[PDB]
């Protein structure tokens, strides 16, 4: 199960 | 070669959030909350490729 999280609601953008 | 970037999810919302796992057949990627998901699946498969108990 490959899993990708992409939380987007605060903390989804790095750098 | 890889990539397919579709969010399939019984949600029937097209938002990537959360985490999100990869359907085996038809390479969707889908929220793990709402098909109850384990992430440590051997191989995960969306109600479309291979129907599941979905409570939601
Ligand atoms: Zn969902
Ligand atoms: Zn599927």
């Amino acid at each position: 199960a490959r899993t990708k999280q992409t939380a987007r609601k605060s903390t989804g953008g790095k750098a | 070669s890889g990539g397919r970037d579709v969010i399939r999810c019984i949600c029937g919302l097209y938002k990537d959030e959360g985490l999100m796992i990869q359907c085996d057949k038809c390479m969707v990627w889908q929220h793990c909350d709402c098909m109850g998901v384990n992430t440590d699946v051997e191989h995960y498969l969306c109600e479309q490729c291979d129907p599941r108990p979905v409570d939601r």
